[PDB]
């Protein structure tokens, strides 16, 4: 099967072929938890070839590592299930079982280095593991900040920026386009949460108000829902369609929304932007409820895009299978196509930057390697140091394990023969600006820039007071006759004119009397 | 001494355990380069006393028959180190092969051996969670006897994780109880900046709002004195819940800091107010310091119960002075706990500790254990059906439903993990030259006041309501850190309030008039 290739060195894989949202993660009956009937995920295995194809291309390329044959063997994580049991098979001699030696400065595992999950808890289970080997481990898409400790993960890399930078990301294309005032969704997840109270303690300091924040029930798409769970979406889209803020943040796995945005339909709204973080904002499944186009504008964060030539026509002891994955992607492969690769970049870069790292390691020459006995904690010191161009991009790591690839912001588009997901504007972290924003088509009357406000500014001698904690919200009052607003001093209070002077009713200054 | 041999113990069935029982110097804080053995060359006393209580809960059912009759129970101990690496291997090498070094990476597991019966956890959340993860994969059953953090209740991701003591949540449901007795709907929250008082400063505000409390102001302040963005913030809030018109405030942090606040506000003439402490403050004799805290006003606070053990002082210094007799060997884990010696170990070290509760919660741990193999084995008075040897899951079957003893007060796990056990209520009193934590009620699922007990600086009780209903004539004026409560504005005269349910007053027509407070305009 795929999921298996000899070699002199080994990479290991963990990709989320197979997902549920509840997934079982003990033993079952004693048994590690089969991941095959958790439905499928075909991102998941679009970015498992992507790996096969980065392989593919290191070993066929001469230069990169003569004569020795990169090999790797993947198994599938179901998101936060069968974590664990991966790890200690990696570790484990051939005969699978690991021993707990004092000191492992002299051990050699199934694998090199470890291709890491796709997500948050998932990479800190793994990490806590093989930060005890020191073994290398580099996760392409996990954005948690916490996972910038090099003290707490001394073995973990990235190929994707921190959730920092798409929280920034966020905020400054609000500040673009002046919306004060947003809602924000979470699931009840530690992924929602975190990222909501990070944008909380970025949202105020800018001058944006949080109309308010609201926690999305963990729903499954292919079970049919309760009354109960009915009534609490009915009741978010509700509070949707009360408020005046019509910009919605969504900070969900993609899995939950599929319910969510089919109540948003059977409610008849319409009429909002919404702004996807990266854990959905490129989704092929949940693009294709093609009515989404009624809702609104649809807006994400995301990796930038960078065409890899050649791999959409190559894309054409247990959990190492999947008899789904092919017939659910051919359904897929046309909408995959069109959109360039975007993650499948990051997995690609992981690889290769493994692949330089080991070149390094083994003092390798162009005519051939010095094959050796690689003990994993000396290819991460190597890791640690690689920087080299692999499409016309620089690939380095931080002192803090991150690559400094761009954000891009993306538009979703139902064209069909066209890119689904089409640039907008594009955040460089190292620079921690967002520029060069392109022309988006709006959903509102004549194209004009969609808005929402607490607050209309007020006229001329009006000055604010405020109304309730929301700092975006006031109320505007008139300086009476006397008195004149000095908005060049103060927006909130007025100020009296001199003994010679008075003032009309709206004007900031007095004229001179009788 | 002998001690360090004197941590492992063999008998037919055996229990792991993680303490606090060594460190390593902060040289050692280093990131690693290198998978060498980490230094745990540190000494600490809390560990000792801790592991000295298992000891003693496994002797004393190794002597008496009332539980596990004809079979011995066994032990050997780890310390954590305080380090989550050290503490993952010892926790790897709980689940070895009996009889070998090695963990198995099989695919199925149903006639697999781990070399302990059961393990009791950790001293800290973060480890907890860390070691909770891998041990509930092979549904070990952890017993901890300190992690109060919430998350761990999870029965999803935590499906053996248990504990001997209260969550926070249990802690600040006892709070909002208080809150709620004597109707102080109106209030503000302090945390300290760091991750307790952030997680104290999450549970509160869910819970008051989930019971109708309106939070005013939420802030957080330092426990340090030391820089200016401390001294900026703790002035900041100050200023800030005066202008909130709060009168009850509740602050989840260690004792500095908010004496660090009291004390800046003894300098600068703070208004009293009405406190309510976590028990990490409410401890008292370094926050007495002040000279003149009567200014603070009232300060209340729960503190956790159980029957403390009468003699384990005795036990201590008895097995210290076993272990110094050369013979007593005819009877690595610790680098230095061989030679701490006697006199710097005496009975002023475990009077000092005010953790008594946390020898207590290690030496029910241990009993609660053995009353499940107990229950497992479905024992006779006199017999056990030993014909098989127990695996963990079996006594993970066995521990959801149980009840089981320590020494007078007796206790059972809920459906997700935790015991259940009570707290008193005491208030704060200033007024005698000696103070006194005086007990002014209970909570036990319920609010056992004893009113009669009260102090009051004032012989009043505070009040510090909120208006979340007006009358017919009044505009609702929201306010709130979050919008639960309303200051009630009368209509003016000249304009109509309309029905009380909309929330804006407008003025009336030229031919019409009205007074103040009216729903219609005259002709």
């Amino acid at each position: 099967s795929d999921f298996y290739l000899p070699g002199d060195y080994l990479l290991g894989g963990l990709f989320s072929l197979h997902a549920n949202m509840k997934g079982i993660v003990h033993l079952n009956f004693l048994q590690v938890p089969m991941c095959k009937e958790y439905e499928v995920k075909v991102i998941g295995y679009n970015l498992m070839q992507a790996m096969r194809f980065a392989v593919e291309e290191i070993n066929n390329d001469s230069s990169l590592l003569p004569g020795v044959l990169l090999g790797y063997e993947i198994v599938d994580v179901c998101y936060i299930s069968n974590n664990v049991q991966p790890v200690l098979y990696f570790l484990a001699h051939e005969d699978n079982l690991l021993p707990i030696q004092e000191d492992y400065s002299n051990y050699s595992s199934r694998v090199v280095a470890v291709i890491g999950p796709d997500n948050s808890e998932s990479v800190m289970t793994v990490a806590n593991f093989l930060s005890l080997f020191l073994l290398p481990q580099i996760t392409y898409s996990a954005i948690s900040d916490e996972l910038r400790d090099k003290v707490r993960f001394p073995a973990l890399l990235r190929t994707t920026p921190s959730a920092d930078h798409h929280i920034e990301a966020m905020v400054q294309l609000m500040l673009h386009f002046r919306w004060n005032w947003i809602i924000v969704l979470v699931s009840n997840d530690t992924y929602g949460r975190d990222n909501g109270q990070l944008l909380g303690e970025r949202v105020a300091r800018r001058g944006i108000c949080i109309a308010f924040q609201e926690t999305l029930p963990t729903l499954q798409p292919n079970q049919n829902m309760t009354s109960e769970e009915r009534q609490r979406l009915v009741t978010i889209v509700d509070k949707l369609q009360q408020s005046t803020a019509r910009v919605v943040v969504v900070f969900s796995p993609d899995l939950t929304l599929y319910h969510f945005f089919n109540e948003v339909l059977r409610q008849n709204f319409t009429g909002a932007v919404w702004i996807a973080s990266e854990s959905w904002a490129i989704d092929p499944v949940l693009h294709n409820l093609t009515e989404l186009r009624h809702l609104g504008t649809f807006l994400g964060i995301t990796i930038q895009s960078v065409p890899i030539p050649g791999f959409s026509e190559f894309r054409e002891t247990c959990n190492q299978e999947c008899d789904n994955c092919l017939n659910a992607t051919l359904s897929f492969n046309t909408i995959l196509r069109l959109s360039g690769e975007r993650v499948v970049y990051s997995v690609y870069s992981a690889v290769y930057a493994v692949a330089h790292a080991l070149h390094s390691l083994l003092g390798c020459d162009k005519s051939t390697c010095t094959k050796r006995v690689v003990y994993p904690w000396q290819l991460l010191e190597e890791i640690w140091k690689v920087n080299f161009t692999l499409l016309d991009h620089q690939i380095f790591f931080d002192p803090q394990g991150d690559v400094a690839l761009h954000l891009e912001i993306v538009q979703w588009q139902w064209d069909r023969s066209q890119n689904p997901f089409q640039s907008v504007a594009s955040y460089y972290p190292l620079q921690r600006q967002l520029k060069n924003i392109q022309d988006i088509s709006w959903h509102t009357i004549n194209n004009t820039i969609p808005m929402s406000m607490c607050s209309k500014r007020c006229q001329s001698g009006q000055k604010k007071k405020p109304v309730g904690i929301h700092v975006c919200c006031f109320e505007c009052i008139d300086c009476l006759p006397g008195t004149f607003l000095n908005h060049t001093e103060d927006e909130y209070e007025c100020q009296a004119c001199p003994n010679n002077e008075w003032s009309y009713q709206s004007e900031t200054s007095c004229f001179k009397r009788q | 001494l002998c001690l360090s041999q004197q941590f492992k113990a063999q008998g037919d069935y055996i229990l792991g355990g993680l303490f606090p029982l060594g460190s390593t110097e902060e040289a050692t804080l280093n990131q690693r380069t290198q998978p060498n053995s980490i230094p745990c060359n540190r000494f600490s006393p809390l560990g000792l006393f801790l592991a000295m209580a298992m000891k003693m809960a496994v002797e004393e059912i190794n002597n008496g028959s009332a539980l596990l009759p004809g079979l011995r129970l066994g032990y050997d101990l780890f310390d954590t180190c305080s380090e989550p690496v050290v503490t993952m291997k010892s926790s790897l090498m709980f689940l070895a092969k009996v009889g070998s070094q090695s963990i198995a990476a099989y695919c199925n597991y149903t006639q697999y051996q781990p070399r302990v019966l059961a393990v009791i956890g950790p001293h800290s959340s973060e480890l907890a969670l860390i070691t909770g993860k891998f041990f509930s994969f092979f549904l070990m059953p952890q017993v901890s006897y300190s992690a109060s953090m919430d998350r761990l209740s999870d029965r999803e991701t935590f499906p053996s994780f248990f504990r001997t003591v209260p969550s926070d949540r249990v802690q600040l449901q006892a709070v909002v109880t208080l809150l709620q007795n004597f109707s102080w709907n109106w209030v503000a929250a302090l945390g300290s900046d760091d991750d307790y008082g952030r997680e104290g400063l999450s549970i509160f505000s869910s819970l008051a709002n989930a019971r109708g409390i309106c939070i005013a102001h939420e802030g957080l302040v330092p426990q340090h004195d030391t820089s200016g963005q401390q001294l900026g913030k703790v002035l900041d809030v100050l200023r800030q819940v005066n202008q909130s018109k709060v009168q009850v405030v509740v602050l989840f942090a260690s004792a500095r800091a908010v004496y660090s606040l009291f004390s800046y506000s003894i300098h600068h003439g703070l208004s009293p107010k009405v406190w309510v402490a976590s028990e990490s403050w409410l401890t008292s004799d370094l926050v007495m310091t002040l000279p003149n805290i009567a200014r603070v006003g009232t300060v209340l606070g729960f503190l956790q119960r159980g029957a403390l053990l009468p003699e384990f002082s005795h036990y201590v210094e008895t097995h210290l002075a076993l272990a110094a007799d050369p013979a007593f060997c005819a009877s690595q884990r610790c680098p230095r706990c061989d030679d701490i010696m006697l006199q710097n170990l005496s009975s002023g070290l475990l009077q000092n500790l005010q953790l008594h509760h946390q020898i207590f919660a290690t030496y029910a741990a241990v009993y609660s254990v053995a009353q499940a193999l107990h229950n497992t084995l479905q024992c006779n008075v006199s017999h056990c059906h030993v014909s098989e040897h127990v695996l963990p899951w079996q006594l993970l079957e066995n521990m959801y439903n149980m009840s089981f003893h320590a020494r007078d007060l007796t206790l059972q796990f809920d459906a997700e993990g935790n015991v259940d056990m009570e707290y008193d209520l005491k208030m704060w009193v200033w007024q005698s030259p000696t103070p006194v934590l005086h007990t002014v009620g209970t909570f036990n699922g319920t609010l056992q006041l004893q009113q009669s007990k009260m102090y009051w600086p004032g012989n009043q009780v505070p009040v510090s309501q909120c208006s979340r209903q007006c009358k017919d004539g009044q505009v609702r004026r929201v306010k709130g850190f979050h919008s639960c409560c309303y200051d009630c504005v009368d209509c003016k005269a000249g304009s109509y309030r309309k029905h009380p349910d909309d929330f804006t007053c407008t003025p009336c027509n030229q031919d019409q008039w009205s007074p103040e407070k009216s729903t219609a305009c005259l002709p």
